[PDB]
C-alpha cells in the first residue's frame, strides 16, 4: 500500500538518511533493534510504507545504502540504529570518488551502479503497491552528486512512472568546503531536472541561519542540520502513513505543486522552531506557525522568496485541529502579501492536515514552496563555475576519466535555461 | 418500498456519509451495531435481515483506503457491509484525468456491480442520493464516470445531487477549479437537481449563528446531514403534506436544464440561544431567506427566485405557514420570476428534528427545510469561470491531465458548456 | 398590543436602561432571570416565550464594550437577549464626528437589524423610549445616526427622546456643547417629544428631598426610571383616566417643533421622612411647580407654562385632582401662556409606586408624575448658545471634528439652528 | 481590545519602564515568573492590553527594549522582573552612542531601527486591535534621544493613525548631568512635537522637590524617581484596563486636552503622596486630594503653574467614590483660581473615575496638565543651547557623524516657534 522505497548517496546523504530513519522510528515506536515498541496502533497500520514485516514482529527499513567508501558504512553500522538496517543493502566499494562527479559517473560508481540496481530491484518486488522513491544525496563532491544521478537515471528509465522525489543538499559559496563543488552541483541538477518529478533543495547556509538566529544554539552541530532535514524529510510523507481529514500524499503534492514539468526544485520549511529557553513561552496555535512558516528566516535555502514570486506553497500541517483558521491564514498570506505571489494563479497554497502530531508536538507544521526566487541559487552556481570554466581549470581530473568539454558546456548552457525558465514566470 | 440509494464518492462523499449515517441511525434509533431495541420507517433507508438488522443500502468509494478503512475501525465499522465500502489502490491526485480514465477504470465496474446487488432487494426504489466535492479528484473524476453509467442503466431513476462546492476565498487545493469545471457536464447532462454546498457560507453561519469558534468539517457535516433528512423527511415519516421525491423535484425544476437549487437550513442555533426565542414557524420562515443564512456565498437578493419549497418538519402548523407566506410575498426586497406568482411549495412532516448528542445545534420543537433555485447563484459560477480563464490561459496545469489520457479541447468543451448554463440562467430571469 | 421599543446608547444610555429595567422587573414581578413565579400587563415592555421566560424589548448599544459587558456580568446577564445588546471595538472619544460619520457607520446597521427583528413580534407597537446623554460622543453621534433611519423606517411611530442634558455649573467634559449642539438637530427634525434631564438640578432634588449627603449616579437612574415608568404607567396598568402615548404627547405638543417639555416627579421623599407626612393629592400638586423640584436648572417662574398634564398614579381620586388643580390655577404666581386658560390634561393610574429595595426613595400610597412645556426652559439653552459662541470663536476642538470627516459649517447650521429654536420658543410665549 | 504596544529607549526609559512593568504586574496580580497570582476577576479581563497570552496562563508584556549598549540590557534582565520579558525584544548594539544624538539617529540606531522594527511589527500583529504605542525614553544624551525619536517617527509613518503618547524625562540645569543635554533636547522636541500626539516632560528636579518636601525621603534613589514616574504611568492608562463610572482611555483624553495640534507637552502629577510617618494622620477624602493635587508642589517640572495659564487639565480619579464632591472641587479649583486658567475656556477639567483604586490605596488622583507655563523649560533649553550655539561649540562630534549646522539652527527655530505658541495663549 503506496510503499515508497528510499535510497542514500554519499556521506551526506546516507547520514541525513540515518537520523531520518532514527526519527521515523520513534514516531512509529520502532526499537533500536527492530522490534515494535509504539502506544498506539496508528504507528502500526502503515509501517509497511517505510519498513519490510519480517519474522519476531520486527521491522527492517526499505533502505538502500550507496556509497564509494567503507569509511561512512563504518560510521552508520555503528551509530545509535546501525543494527536495524539490512547487510545486503550496504553496497560499496573501496576507493572513494575524490569530489570527483566524473569518477562516480564513469568509473567508480558505474562498476557498483550493477549491485545497487540488482537490490533496488528485490526492494521494489518486496512491495505491495510501490509509489516511488525518496533518495537522498549531497550536490557537493563527486559521490552523491556523481553516481547518485546515474543511479536516478537508471530507475526512472526502469520506472517511468512512479514518483520520484530526491532531497538535494546543494553547495553555497560562504560555507563551501570543497574547491570543485560548483563543477558537481552544475553536473547534477543536469540530471536532476530531466529526471526528477520532485527535487527539494537544501542549502547548508540557512540551515546554520536557522540554528543561530532561530533556535538560539551555541554549538549546532552537523547532526542538528541533519535533524533539521529530517524534520521535513518525515512532514513530507505524513498524509500516506497517518490518517488525517486532508490527506495529501507525494502525487497529491505533485499535481498542486508544479505548474509546469521542469519548475520542480522547491523549498522545504518547518515549523514550530524555538530555542530551549522560549519554548516555554511560546503560544503554538495554528496562526502562529503561520506567521512563523512564511518567514524567510524559517527556510533552509539562501534564496529569499521577497526577491521572487510564488508558483505554488504546500502547507502539510499536523495535529488535532480545525482548519477554518487555516483557510484564513492561508488566504490571508496570499492577499496581504499578494505582491510575493503570483496573482495571475490565485490561490497559490495546498492545504492538507494530519490528525496524530508528532510525537511531544501538539502541533506541526511543514513547508514546501515554489518560489521564483530560487533561481538565486542556481544563477549563483552557474556565475561561479564560470569562474572556473571560461579559461580552463581542474578539467583534467574529470577529463582523465573519459568527461568530454562539451558535456559541460551543455550542462552550463541548462544552468542558463533553467534559470531563464525561474525568471520568466517572475 | 420507497427505498434510495446512496452513493459516496471520495474522502468528502465517504466522511459526509459517516456522519449522515450517525445522524440516520439516531432518528430512526438503530445501534451503531445495526440492532434495533424496542413500522418499516427505516424501509426507506436500510434493509433487514432475519435475525434483526439494520444494513444501510450505501455505497463508500475511495480510490484511497485511509478514510474508507478508518470507517473499517470506527464504531460503525460493524454497521456497514464491508465489502460494499469500495477501496482503491492509488489516489486521485486531485486530478479529474485519472478519476476519470485511468484509475476509476479498473475499479468503477465492482461499483455498479454492488450497485446493482443494492437496486434487487430494493422493490420501491424512488432515487439516488450521492454525495461528492466539486473540487476532489474522486469526486469528480469517479462521479463523472459512475452517473455515466447510472443514467444508463438506471435512466428513469431520480438522482439528486448533493456536492461540495468551492469558495470564493476559502480553497484547498490550486487544481480544484479544474476538477470542477470538468463535473459540469455531469450535472447538466447526468443529474435530475444538484444541490451545491459553500464551505465558506457554511463557516459564517457557524461563526455567526452557531456562537461555536472553533467547529470542524464535522460541524460542517452534522448540518448537511440534517438538510438531506429534512429533504428526505416525507418519504420515511408521516405528515400532512408528504412531498415525494418526484413531486419535490417536479415542483423545483422549471426547465429540464435549469434545476441548481440552493438549500438553507432553520432554526441553525446554539443550545444557549435556543432558551431565549420561542422560535416561531413565521422566524425560521424568515430567516430562510436572509442572505447571511444562505449555504452558498451568493446574494439571493442580487437575483429572482423561480421555485420555492416550504420543507417544514416538527409541531408546524399549516395555517402558520400560509401567514408566514403571506408576509414572504408582502415585502419587495424579495422578488420572484414572473414565472411564479403561485410561488411556494408547502410540505410539513410531523417528525421534529433529531438531534446528535455531540453535535454543536440546539433542540428545536420546529426545523424548516429550505431549497429554492435562483437566479443570483450564477454569480457562484461567475466567480469560477473567470477563474479558470486565469488558470487555461497558459494551459496552466493541463499536461497533468493531457499525460492521464484526457483530450486537450475537453477543457474547451466544459468552458463552453459552463457559458451555455451560465447564459441558460441569465435568459429565464427576464 | 401596546409594545414599546426601547433604544439604549452610550453609556448613560445603557446604565439608565440598567436602572430602569431594575424597576420594571421588580414592578411587574419579573426575577432577574426572566421567570414569572405564581393578565398580559407586561406585554407593553417584556416579550414571552413558550417556556415562560419575559425577554425584553430593548437595544444596548455602545461603541465600547466596558459598560456592556459588565452587563454581561451583572445579575441581569441572563435576562437579555445577548446579541440584542450590541458592542463596539472603538470608544466614541467625547466626539460626535467620529459617532456619527466613522465609527457608529459599521455597527448601525446590525443596530436597525435588530430593531426590526425587535418590531416584527411587536403587533401593536406603540413608541420608541430611547435614552443617551447630549454630552457624551456616543449619545450624541450615534443617535443622530439612529433616529435618522429610524424617522424613515417607522416615520409613523412615535419616538419619546428622554436625553441627559448638560448642567449650567457641573461638568464632566470640556467638549459637552460641541456634542451638544449637533444633538439639537436630531430632536428638532426626528423627535416628537424630547424629556431633558439635569444633573445638577436633580443633585439638589437629591441634597433637600432625600436628605441623602452621598448618593451616587445610581441614585438618579433610580428616579428617572420612576419618571419614565410614570409616563408609561397608563400603557401597562389600569386606570380611570388612561392616557395613550399618542394621547400624552397630543396633549403636550402646541406646534411640531415645541415639542421640549420639563419634567417633575413627586413625592421625592426619603423614608425617614414619609411617616411624618399625610403627603395628599394637593401637596404632591403644589410640589410639583416649586422650581425646587425642577428637573432642570431653570426657574419656572421665569417662563409661562402652554400644556400641563397630570399624570398621578396610585391611590388619587380625580375629585382631589379637580380641587388641587383649581387652587393651582387660582395663584397668580404661575402664569400660563394665553394659549391654555383649560391649562391641564389629568392622567390616573391605579398602580401605587413600585419602591427598589436598594433604592433612597420612600414608600408612597400616591405617586403624580409632571411633564408640562415653558418657555422658561429655553435658559437652560440660552447658556448654551452663549457657551459654544465661548469655545467656537477660536475653531476651539474643530480638528477632531474636521480631522473624522465633518464639514467644519455644520458647526454654523448647528448654532443657526440652535437660534432658530430659541426665537421659536419666544414667540409663542407672547 | 485596545492592545497598547510598549517601547524603551535609553537606560533611563528601559530602567523606568521596567518599574512600570514591576507596579502593574503587582496590579494585575502577576508573579515574577509570569504567571497569574491575582486575587479578583478584575485584574484578569484586560491582560491583553498590556499582556500576550501564552502557553500555561503565563503572560509575556507587549514591551520592545531598545538600547545602544548591552550593560543595560544585563541590568535589566538580572534585575527584579529580568525573566518575565521576552528573549527577542532585547534588541541592542555593543557601541553605545556616547550622549550624541547624531550618533543614536544616524550611524549607531539606524543600524539598529531595522531589528527593532520587525519586533515591533510582530508585536502589532500580535494584538486583536492596536490603541497605540506608549514609550519610554530620555531627552538627555543621544541613546534616548537620539535613536527614539527615529523609531517613534518611523512607526508614526507606518502607523499613522494610532496614539502616540511619550513620557520624556528631560534635561534641566540643576541638575545636570552631562554636558551635552540641551543639544539632545533640542533635536529631539524637534522631532516629538511634529510626530507625537502626546509627550508627558517630566523633570528631575520636581521629582526631587517631591520626594524631599512631600514625601520626607532622606535617601530617595533613582528607582524613587523612576516609582513617582510609573506612578502616573499606571494611572494615564487606567481607565482602559479597569471598569470605573467615567472612563477615559487614551483617546478620550486626547479629544479633551490638547485644543491645538501642537499644543500637547502636558503635566503629569499622582496623589496622595505621605511621608511614613505622616500617611497615618492623613484623612485621604477625595477633597484632600484634590487641594494635594493642584499645588506646585505635586508636579513633576519645575514649570510653576501660576507664571502661566492651564489650557486643559486632566483629573483621572481612582476608587470607590461619590462624584458630586468631584465635579464640586474641579469647579472649585477652577473658580477661585480662575486667573491660573483660561478664562477664555470655561471647563478646563476633564474628569474621570475608576472603581478599583491601586493595591493598598482607597484612592488615588492622576493629574495631567495643559499649562502656557510649561514653557519655562522650554526657553530655558533654547537659552541654554544658545550659550552653546552662537559660536561654535561640540559641533565636530555631530557633524564627524553627517550632521549639519543647518538643521541644528531649524531645531532652534522650532523651539522659538513652540516657545511663541505656548506663550501666544498665556
Ligand atoms: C519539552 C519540549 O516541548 O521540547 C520539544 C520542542 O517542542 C522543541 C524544543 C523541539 C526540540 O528539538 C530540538 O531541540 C532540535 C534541535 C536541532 C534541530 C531540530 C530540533 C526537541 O528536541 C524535539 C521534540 O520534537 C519531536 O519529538 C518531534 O516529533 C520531532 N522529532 C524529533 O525532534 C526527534 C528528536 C530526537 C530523536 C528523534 C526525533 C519531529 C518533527 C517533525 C517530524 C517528525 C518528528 C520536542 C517535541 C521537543 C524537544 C525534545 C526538546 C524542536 O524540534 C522539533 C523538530 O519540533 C526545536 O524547535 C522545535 C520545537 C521546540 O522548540
Ligand atoms: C501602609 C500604607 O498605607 O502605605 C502605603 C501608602 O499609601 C504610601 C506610604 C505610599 C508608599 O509609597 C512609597 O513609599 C513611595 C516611595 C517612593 C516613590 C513613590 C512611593 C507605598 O510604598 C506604596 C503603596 O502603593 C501602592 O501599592 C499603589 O498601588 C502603587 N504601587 C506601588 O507603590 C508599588 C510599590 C512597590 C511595588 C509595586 C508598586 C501604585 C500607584 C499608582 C498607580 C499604580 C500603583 C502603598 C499603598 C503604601 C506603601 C507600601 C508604603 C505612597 O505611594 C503611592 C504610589 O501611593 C507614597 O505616597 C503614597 C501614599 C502613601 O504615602
Ligand atoms: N463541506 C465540506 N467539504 C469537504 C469536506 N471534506 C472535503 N471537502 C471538500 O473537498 C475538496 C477537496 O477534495 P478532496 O479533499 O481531495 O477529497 P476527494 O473528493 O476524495 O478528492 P481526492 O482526494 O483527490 O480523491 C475541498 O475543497 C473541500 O471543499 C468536508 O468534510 N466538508
Ligand atoms: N444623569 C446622569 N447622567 C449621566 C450618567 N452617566 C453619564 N451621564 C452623562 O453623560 C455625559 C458624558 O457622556 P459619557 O459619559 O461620555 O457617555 P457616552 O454617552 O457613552 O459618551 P461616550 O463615552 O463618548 O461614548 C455626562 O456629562 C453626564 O451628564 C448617569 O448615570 N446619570
Ligand atoms: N547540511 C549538511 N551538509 C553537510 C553535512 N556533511 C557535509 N556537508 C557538506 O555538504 C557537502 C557535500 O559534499 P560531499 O557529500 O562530501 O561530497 P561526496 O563525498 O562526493 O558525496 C560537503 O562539502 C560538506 O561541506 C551534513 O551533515 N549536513
Ligand atoms: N528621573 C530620572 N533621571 C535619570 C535616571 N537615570 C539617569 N537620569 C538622568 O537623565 C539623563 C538622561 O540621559 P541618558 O539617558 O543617560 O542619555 P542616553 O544614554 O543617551 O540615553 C541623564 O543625564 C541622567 O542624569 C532615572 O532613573 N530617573
Ligand atoms: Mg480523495
Ligand atoms: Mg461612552
Amino acid at each position: 500500500m503506496r510503499e515508497i522505497v528510499h535510497i542514500q548517496a554519499g556521506q551526506c546523504g546516507n547520514q541525513i538518511g540515518a537520523k531520518f530513519w532514527e526519527v521515523i522510528s520513534d514516531e512509529h515506536g520502532i526499537d533500536p533493534t527492530g522490534s515494535y515498541h509504539g502506544d498506539s496502533d496508528l504507528q502500526l497500520e502503515r509501517i509497511n510504507v517505510y519498513y519490510n514485516e519480517a519474522t519476531g514482529n520486527k521491522y527492517v527499513p526499505r533502505a538502500i545504502l550507496v556509497d564509494l567508501e567503507p569509511g561512512t558504512m563504518d560510521s552508520v553500522r555503528s551509530g545509535p540504529f546501525g543494527q536495524i538496517f539490512r547487510p545486503d543493502n550496504f553496497v560499496f566499494g573501496q576507493s572513494g570518488a575524490g569530489n570527483n562527479w566524473a569518477k562516480g559517473h564513469y568509473t567508480e560508481g558505474a562498476e557498483l551502479v550493477d549491485s545497487v540496481l540488482d537490490v533496488v530491484r528485490k526492494e521494489s518486488e518486496s512491495c505491495d503497491c510501490l509509489q516511488g522513491f525518496q533518495l537522498t544525496h549531497s550536490l557537493g563532491g563527486g559521490t552523491g552528486s556523481g553516481m547518485g544521478t546515474l543511479l536516478i537515471s537508471k530507475i526512472r528509465e526502469e520506472y517511468p512512472d512512479r514518483i520520484m522525489n530526491t532531497f538535494s543538499v546543494m553547495p553555497s559559496p560562504k560555507v563551501s568546503d570543497t574547491v570543485v563543488e560548483p563543477y558537481n552541483a552544475t553536473l547534477s541538477v543536469h540530471q536532476l531536472v530531466e529526471n526528477t518529478d520532485e527535487t527539494y533543495s537544501i542549502d547548508n547556509e540557512a540551515l546554520y541561519d536557522i540554528c543561530f538566529r532561530t533556535l538560539k544554539l551555541t554549538t549546532p552541530t552537523y547532526g542538528d542540520l541533519n535533524h533539521l532535514v529530517s524534520a521535513t524529510m518525515s512532514g513530507v510523507t505524513t498524509c500516506l502513513r497517518f490518517p488525517g481529514q486532508l490527506n495529501a500524499d507525494l502525487r497529491k503534492l505533485a499535481v498542486n505543486m508544479v505548474p509546469f514539468p521542469r519548475l520542480h526544485f522547491f523549498m522545504p520549511g518547518f515549523a514550530p522552531l524555538t530555542s530551549r529557553g522560549s519554548q516555554q513561552y511560546r503560544a503554538l496555535t495554528v496562526p502562529e506557525l503561520t506567521q512563523q512558516m512564511f518567514d524567510s528566516k524559517n527556510m533552509m535555502a539562501a534564496c529569499d522568496p521577497r526577491h521572487g514570486r510564488y508558483l505554488t506553497v504546500a502547507a502539510i500541517f499536523r495535529g488535532r485541529m480545525s482548519m477554518k483558521e487555516v483557510d484564513e491564514q492561508m488566504l490571508n498570506v496570499q492577499n496581504k502579501n499578494s505582491s510575493y505571489f503570483v496573482e495571475w494563479i490565485p490561490n497559490n497554497v495546498k492545504t492538507a492536515v494530519c490528525d496524530i502530531p508528532p510525537r511531544g508536538l501538539k502541533m506541526s507544521a511543514t513547508f514546501i514552496g515554489n518560489s521564483t526566487a530560487i533561481q538565486e541559487l542556481f544563477k549563483r552556481i552557474s556565475e561561479q563555475f564560470t569562474a572556473m570554466f571560461r579559461r580552463k581549470a581542474f578539467l583534467h581530473w574529470y577529463t582523465g576519466e573519459g568527461m568530454d568539454e562539451m558535456e559541460f558546456t551543455e550542462a552550463e548552457s541548462n544552468m542558463n535555461d533553467l534559470v531563464s525558465e525561474y525568471q520568466q514566470y517572475q | 418500498m420507497r427505498e434510495c440509494i446512496s452513493i459516496h464518492v471520495g474522502q468528502a462523499g465517504v466522511q459526509i456519509g459517516n456522519a449522515c449515517w450517525e445522524l440516520y441511525c439516531l432518528e430512526h434509533g438503530i445501534q451503531p451495531d445495526g440492532q434495533m431495541p424496542s413500522d418499516d420507517s427505516f424501509n426507506t433507508f436500510f434493509s433487514e435481515t432475519g435475525a434483526g438488522k439494520h444494513v444501510p443500502r450505501a455505497v463508500f468509494v475511495d480510490l484511497e483506503p485511509t478514510v474508507i478503512d478508518e470507517v473499517r475501525t470506527g464504531t460503525y465499522r460493524q454497521l456497514f457491509h464491508p465489502e460494499q465500502l469500495i477501496t482503491g489502490k492509488e489516489d486521485a491526485a486531485n486530478n479529474y484525468a485519472r478519476g476519470h480514465y485511468t484509475i476509476g477504470k479498473e475499479i468503477i465496474d465492482l461499483v455498479l456491480d454492488r450497485i446493482r446487488k443494492l437496486a434487487d432487494q430494493c422493490t420501491g426504489l424512488q432515487g439516488f442520493l450521492v454525495f461528492h466535492s466539486f473540487g476532489g479528484g474522486t469526486g469528480s473524476g469517479f462521479t463523472s464516470l459512475l452517473m455515466e453509467r447510472l443514467s444508463v442503466d438506471y435512466g428513469k431513476k431520480s438522482k439528486l445531487e448533493f456536492s461540495i462546492y468551492p469558495a470564493p476565498q476559502v480553497s484547498t487545493a490550486v487544481v480544484e477549479p479544474y476538477n470542477s469545471i470538468l463535473t459540469t457536464h455531469t450535472t447538466l447532462e447526468h443529474s435530475d437537481c444538484a444541490f451545491m454546498v459553500d464551505n465558506e457560507a457554511i463557516y459564517d453561519i457557524c461563526r455567526r449563528n452557531l456562537d461555536i469558534e472553533r467547529p470542524t468539517y464535522t460541524n460542517l457535516n452534522r448540518l448537511i446531514s440534517q438538510i438531506v433528512s429534512s429533504i428526505t423527511a416525507s418519504l420515511r415519516f408521516d405528515g400532512a403534506l408528504n412531498v415525494d421525491l418526484t413531486e419535490f423535484q417536479t415542483n423545483l425544476v422549471p426547465y429540464p436544464r435549469i434545476h441548481f437549487p440552493l438549500a438553507t437550513y432553520a432554526p441553525v442555533i446554539s443550545a444557549e440561544k435556543a432558551y431565549h426565542e420561542q422560535l416561531s414557524v413565521a422566524e425560521i420562515t424568515n430567516a430562510c431567506f436572509e442572505p447571511a443564512n444562505q449555504m452558498v456565498k451568493c446574494d439571493p437578493r442580487h437575483g429572482k427566485y423561480m421555485a420555492c419549497c416550504l420543507l417544514y418538519r416538527g409541531d408546524v402548523v399549516p395555517k402558520d405557514v400560509n401567514a408566514a407566506i403571506a408576509t414572504i410575498k408582502t415585502k419587495r426586497s424579495i422578488q420572484f420570476v414572473d414565472w411564479c406568482p403561485t410561488g411556494f411549495k408547502v410540505g410539513i412532516n410531523y417528525q421534529p428534528p433529531t438531534v446528535v448528542p455531540g453535535g454543536d445545534l440546539a433542540k428545536v420543537q420546529r426545523a424548516v427545510c429550505m431549497l429554492s433555485n435562483t437566479t443570483a447563484i450564477a454569480e457562484a459560477w461567475a466567480r469560477l469561470d473567470h477563474k479558470f480563464d486565469l488558470m487555461y490561459a497558459k494551459r496552466a496545469f493541463v499536461h497533468w491531465y493531457v499525460g492521464e489520457g484526457m483530450e486537450e479541447g475537453e477543457f474547451s468543451e466544459a468552458r463552453e458548456d459552463m457559458a451555455a448554463l451560465e447564459k441558460d440562467y441569465e435568459e429565464v430571469g427576464v
